RNA sequence: ACCGGCGGACGGCUCAGUAACACGUCGGUAACCUACCCUCGGGAGGGGGAUAACCCCGGGAAACUGGGGCUAAUCCCCCAUAGGCCUGGGGUACUGGAAGGUCCCCAGGCCGAAAGGGAGCCGUAAGGCUCCGCCCGAGGAUGGGCCGGCGGCCGAUUAGGUAGUUGGUGGGGUAACGGCCCACCAAGCCGAAGAUCGGUACGGGCCGUGAGAGCGGGAGCCCGGAGAUGGACACUGAGACACGGGUCC
């Protein structure tokens, strides 16, 4: 199945309404990639991307750093250490408004 | 108390007004709005008011009425006590514009001694 | 003075003529609108009654004025559409 | 707006493709909703009155419509607030004169005289289709009319096909497919009133827009949006156009 | 003059509050409302009702306001049909990157339209011929609601902060998604890359100055936000918890 992203399905199936591969949730606007930093709430990860932004004064650069918050589907289940593709979506709840769609390397 | 009474004939819309004081004014103290009174026992030469000859044991019905300061009785509130709510439609508030409500200061149902106008209507 | 015509065209949804001009008067007074009609209505073979004057304009340090004047078909339709004040200015109509 | 819809528009916040002066007065004409969007349309107003100079007046503007001397895209309209937008037809009877309205090189909108015959038809873009109730389609065009059709020619319409109608009968006459070969106009963005052909179309994920690489006459490729492309003619123009 | 219709939510004024998704910018709504306007497809059958104005009589110092009589509508209320919404079972006609969407067929329910009104001629009359109008459905337009990423002050003589707090499951409520609010289950969430708390302040386009790098400001015009003596809360309406409308302290 396709879904507009092009990247391989999960392994296997889940009951997940909240899933965009099996259930009914649809993904529309930015995909982004990164790291997870933290897995310990239900079906919830922490998403961490890192980033330089040029100051003009100095020219010279820093390093700053974006963290998500993404609802995490059974079929897929990501861990701390991995690298992961998200998606966004319709509010999910006060802080969620990603989803995971894919596992691309493993920790 | 004093009475000012205005009384309507539904067969011919004409109105009368007329005072009544003393002891016949005092039988009227109690009476609520929507209840009947024979004329002959509250006392009234009634031919000579309209000039019309009159069906035998007639009576009349309080309707409504004023009191001293003004302000106009209630069907809907009981008892003699004034007081001061909010309304949207009714007797004692005219709109004006589409869905205003105003506080407007009412009287009761019962009839007290501050009440000055008193109105009927002839129930033959 | 001296008149010279520079444009007439043809407005047929209003019903009347619009014509701009210009008058050439070294070391006189700008001429007056009662002249200028004169000039305007034997130089076109106009119906004076439906000949209307819009304005006369003097320059800064010029010897010419330019002008703009409609001339109308029908007098009703010259009362329906111009404004009372330019009838009136213009001595068509009379202030009440 | 703290609490309502806006009624008014100043002169210094009006549409950057009309040819309007921006500071000699304080209002603008806030134009009617109506057949077009705000960004590719002008009040008659403004036709009447800034464009032909048949009236140097509103007031005298509002009497000539009012009697029904301008007719758009074959209909007589009167509302000086009505918009007028890009492939309109603005006819004149009285006068015997007709336009076709279209983007400038700079993307501001102008009046291109056209023949008597011409202005019998008039393009449309197919924006949108749908099912409708008694299974029959319906067709939503460029500039927000509405067409039925049965469910047996549901083939030979898709988006992006341009359709010539003859107004006011609302009669169809010709369907012109988007494909390669067939000759557009530009009608938005940076190359706006460039015309050509069409080489290559290209797509992405994700819902970003597709694209088209287009030929024109002296041998030149350039890229626009797919929606901005309108097509006119299969290797020639059916239209008149500058 | 009154009943009735539309407008009075725009426009105008100020910068108190606010360090926040308030503002700038790129995107999203397949999670939403929209009177006036445009196109297309259809409809306008049968009944009933009061009341202002007007006449009789009035009250109150006034602001205001009472009883009886009588009357019309594009005013109001019913019946029918069309239509709308929820749920269960099938078929696959459409758009789209992708259907909790659209379309077709069965089934159980609930809600439920309309003004053929007005004006002018040809009408002996009968009836046409125009103009302005009424209701439903599909789409657009116009005006908005909601959401996300990124960007722009000072303080450590403020170091730990949060307990509907952070997430999950089942509901309610909303135009609509959502701890927005509940019931139940877990221990999460933010922080020396400065949380929290305190100080000051409406944001931007721009403006002053300087060779430039920079430094300082953001009343006047335009776009966005907020407020109507301070603090709370409602009615009508497509749109307000309404500066020249209502309620309490
Ligand atoms: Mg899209
Ligand atoms: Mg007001
Ligand atoms: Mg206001
Ligand atoms: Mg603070
Ligand atoms: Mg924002
Ligand atoms: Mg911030
Ligand atoms: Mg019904
Ligand atoms: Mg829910
Ligand atoms: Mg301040
Ligand atoms: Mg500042
Ligand atoms: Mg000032
Ligand atoms: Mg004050
Ligand atoms: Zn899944």
């Amino acid at each position: 199945r396709d879904i507009g992203l092009r990247i391989q399905p999960p392994a296997e199936k889940c009951d997940d309404p909240k899933c965009p591969w099996h259930g009914h949730l649809k993904i529309h606007g930015r995909v982004f990639e990164g790291i997870v930093v933290s897995d310990k709430p239900r079906k919830t990860v922490t998403v961490e991307r890192q980033y330089y932004h040029y100051l003009k004064k100095y020219e010279r650069y820093e390093l700053r750093r974006s963290r998500i918050h993404a609802h995490n589907p059974p079929c897929i289940n990501a861990k701390v250490g991995d690298r992961v593709l998200i998606a966004e979506t319709r509010p999910l709840s006060k802080t969620k408004h990603f989803v995971v769609v894919a596992v691309l390397e493993r920790a | 108390a004093t009475f000012k009474l205005v009384i309507s004939d539904p067969k011919t819309g004409i109105a009368k007004q007329i005072e009544i004081t003393g002891p016949e004014a005092e039988k009227l103290i109690g009476k609520r709005i929507g209840d009947q009174i024979p004329v002959k026992e509250l006392g009234i030469n009634l031919n000579e008011l309209f000039g019309k000859e009159f069906p035998e044991d007639v009576k009349m019905e309080i309707r409504g009425g004023t009191d001293k300061d003004g302000f106009p009785m209630r069907p809907d509130i009981h008892g003699p006590r004034r007081v001061r709510i909010l309304l949207s439609k009714g007797p004692g508030f005219r709109p004006k514009e589409k869905g205003e409500r105003r506080k407007k200061t009412v009287r009761g149902n019962t009839i007290s001694p501050e009440i000055v106008q008193v109105n009927v209507k002839l129930v033959y | 003075m001296e008149i010279k015509i520079t444009e007439v065209k043809e407005n047929k949804l209003i019903g009347r003529k619009e014509i701009y001009f210009e008058i050439y008067h070294p070391g006189e007074p700008t001429p007056s609108r009662k002249d200028v009609k004169g000039k305007l209505v034997a130089m076109l073979d106009l119906n004076p009654e439906t000949t209307v004057i819009q304005y006369i304009r003097s320059y800064f340090g010029s010897y010419k004025s330019k002008g703009y004047a409609k001339y109308y078909y029908d007098k009703d339709r010259m009362l329906y559409i111009e404004p009372e004040y330019i009838l009136i200015r213009d001595g068509i109509i009379e202030k009440k | 707006a703290r609490k309502g819809p806006k009624r008014h528009l100043k002169r210094l916040a009006a549409p950057t493709s009309w040819y309007i002066e921006r500071k000699a007065y304080k209002w603008a004409v806030r134009p009617r909703p109506g057949p077009h969007n705000m960004r590719t349309s002008i009040p008659l107003l403004y036709i009447v009155r800034d464009y032909l100079g048949y009236a140097k007046t509103a007031r005298e503007a509002r009497k000539i419509l009012n009697e029904g001397k301008f007719l758009v895209d074959g209909r007589v309209r009167k509302d000086y607030k009505f918009p007028v937008g890009i492939m309109d037809v603005v006819s004149i009877p009285e006068t015997g004169e007709h336009y076709r309205v279209l983007p400038n090189r700079i993307g501001k909108l102008i009046l291109h005289p056209i023949s008597e015959e011409e202005a019998n038809i008039k393009p449309l873009r197919i924006r949108n289709k749908r099912m409708v109730k008694g299974a029959k389609i319906q067709l939503n065009f460029h500039d927000g009319t509405n067409h039925l059709i049965p469910l047996s020619e549901k083939d030979n319409y898709f988006t992006s096909y341009t359709v010539l109608m003859k107004v006011p009968e609302r009669e169809i006459l010709e369907v012109l497919p988007f494909e390669k070969g067939a000759y557009v106009f530009v009608t938005q963005g940076k190359n706006v009133a460039r015309k050509g052909r069409i080489v290559e179309i290209k797509k992405f994920p994700m819902g970003w827009p597709d694209v088209v690489t287009i030929e024109d006459e002296e041998g030149e490729l350039f890229d626009t949006l797919k929606e901005y492309a309108f097509v006119v003619g299969r290797d020639k123009p059916r239209i008149s156009l500058p």
